[PDB]
């Protein structure tokens, strides 16, 4: 445990989940931080309660490392190690040229480990987007945020619905299914994935429908035969626009046999079926990885 | 189905970790025993009122035997203690819990809204935030997958007997909730069908009959002296067609062990 007095702001990123994100600096060590900061003036937050549990046990090279909490009278702080930027304002400030396959395969890979590492210990992130995803200037990448994330129990109950951006929301939930376990988190990646190959959203929904018709388009309209129960389910309906499933080359043109594999694993709508972070840690598409460096900004 | 394993032997790891100090009472100078089971039981009561789930009540359990481990409380202010932890535990588990205004209901107005509040503040300081504990119910629904085959009966009342195991710290504060799990799960299933604590999960927990022996023997003793026991709170609860009606169930003679 520490003191206020030892950090000094240095400036404000921006808000995420929940509280203002801050860059401060350690006055004795010389670190570099970064500070969530979170009024309490209803108490504390469940949000708050939940990132800070589950991210004191969490200690991957692949997920942002929780240093402290400063408990003071009605604030309280988080103190993270600073890495340089999240993966957003990474791809704002990439040039079209910018970010090359070797990187995007290294990303994805340290990714994967990193969500491995939660779903072995009974987590769920529910939050994976741009945002949420931190990189340094040596090649690491990290999941942060962990805000909605929550613990689930084998099997799994019925959890808030509410859950994941919608650009990145498995069809599971828009379907409303009365479970969701793992595999939603599978799909975010996924889509994060054809991100960063394409410079551009995989599917940019602005309502519920428009993100379930604009998942039918690309990988083709679900039925009995792709994804058994999919007719069953609570908010499916038989008047959905029938869709042939297009070519993966054509999805995601500059990208080669074993990623085209990879992605469509990633984002096979039967959630048993789907790939699990740890299985997708021996795909073909990995042999070659190594740890490139990212421009500066 | 992936992390099953890894989970299990995760949720072993930290069961250790996050295991209370067993002799605690005998240190507490004005709390006893008695007192303990008292607001468990009205916990139960609070866990009904507003449609909780069970997970909820084991975990805020779990919280005031670690608060109550290294902190001394008066009797007039172990409910406020039992409150700011069912107020935690609801956040942790629930998708919605009650808002503070209603927990201050449910105490007899006998504490103000800041007073839970600050509760909360504390008991998070002296658990130290780590409140993602493992619980009997988190092992009891992992055995529930090797039935064979599965039957509702036998998760109602094994849920009913590691519940009732809450009520009581002597003699179960000194068994880990694998172990009770282990007991209340072979108890059900024997009740319910005959059949025994099986080799898959002899194989899977590395549990034992003759391990579980001395805290099967214990829960057994629960079982048989239920309807004398001075609090009676889950055995209502457990007679609703939600759980089957399994506390209305006789209870078995012997174990044949
Ligand atoms: O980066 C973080 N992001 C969080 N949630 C959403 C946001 C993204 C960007 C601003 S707010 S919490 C969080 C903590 C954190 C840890 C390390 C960092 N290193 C470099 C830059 C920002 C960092 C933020």
């Amino acid at each position: 445990p520490g003191s206020m007095e030892n950090f000094q702001k240095v400036e404000k990123i921006g808000e995420g989940t929940y509280g203002v994100v801050y860059k401060a600096r350690n006055k004795l060590t010389g670190e570099v931080v970064a500070l969530k900061k979170i009024r309490l003036d209803e108490g504390v937050p469940s949000t708050a309660i939940r990132e800070i549990s589950l991210l004191k046990e969490l200690n991957h090279p692949n997920i942002v490392k929780l240093l402290d909490v400063i408990h003071t009278e009605n604030k309280l702080y988080l103190v993270f190690e600073f890495l340089h930027q999240d993966l957003k304002k990474f791809m704002d400030a990439s040039a079209l040229t910018g970010i090359p396959l070797p990187l995007i395969k290294s990303y994805l890979f340290q990714l994967l480990q990193g969500l491995a590492f939660c779903h072995s210990h009974r987590v769920l992130h529910r939050d994976l987007k741009p945002q949420n995803l931190l990189i340094n200037t040596e090649g690491a990448i990290k999941l942060a945020d962990f805000g909605l994330a929550r613990a689930f129990g084998v099997p799994v109950r019925t959890y808030t619905h509410e859950v994941v951006t919608l650009w990145y929301r498995a069809p599971e939930i828009l379907l409303g299914c009365k479970y969701y376990s793992t595999a939603v988190d599978i799909w975010s990646l996924g889509c994060i994935f054809a991100e960063m190959v394409t410079r551009r959203a995989l599917f940019p929904g602005d309502s519920e429908i428009d993100q379930l018709f604009r998942i039918f388009r690309t990988l083709g309209t679900p039925d009995e035969v792709v994804w058994p129960g999919v007719t069953s389910m609570p908010d499916y309906k038989p008047s959905f626009p029938k869709w042939a499933r297009q070519d993966f080359s054509k999805v995601v043109p500059p990208l080669d046999e074993d990623g085209r594999s990879l992605l469509s694993q990633m984002l096979h709508y039967d959630p048993n079926k789907r790939i699990s972070a740890k299985a997708a840690l021996a795909h073909p598409f990995f042999q070659d990885v190594t740890k490139p460096v990212p421009h500066l900004r | 189905p992936d992390y099953h394993e890894d989970i299990h032997t995760y949720l072993r790891e930290m069961e250790v970790k996050c295991k209370p100090k067993v002799g605690y009472m005998k240190k507490q100078p004005d709390i006893t025993n008695s007192m303990r089971a008292i607001l468990v039981d009205w916990l139960v009561e609070v866990g009904e009122e507003y449609k909780l789930q069970n997970e909820t009540l084991h975990l805020a359990v779990n919280y005031i035997d670690r608060f109550l481990s290294s902190m001394s409380v008066l009797r007039g202010k172990l409910q406020l203690v039992g409150t700011a932890a069912m107020l935690l535990a609801s956040k942790f588990e629930e998708i919605y819990p009650p808002e503070v205004a209603e927990f201050v209901y449910i105490t007899d107005d006998t504490y103000t809204k800041k007073q839970v509040l600050r509760m909360e503040h504390l008991v998070l300081k002296v658990l130290t935030f780590d409140l993602a504990a493992p619980t009997v119910n988190q092992f009891l629904t992992q055995y529930f997958l090797h039935q064979q085959p599965a039957n509702c009966k036998v998760e109602s009342l094994a849920m009913f007997l590691g519940e009732l195991s809450l009520i009581d710290a002597d003699p179960y504060l000194k068994y880990l909730p694998s172990v009770i799990a282990g007991a209340a799960f072979h108890l059900a299933l024997y009740t319910v069908t005959g059949q025994s604590w099986p080799e898959s999960l002899i194989r899977k927990t590395g549990y034992t009959l003759e391990s579980l022996k001395p805290c099967l023997m214990d829960l057994h003793q629960t079982y048989l002296k239920a309807p004398q026991h001075a609090q009676q709170s889950i055995r209502e609860k457990y007679k609703n067609s939600k759980y089957h009606g399994v506390s209305l169930l006789n209870p078995p003679e012997t174990l044949n062990l």
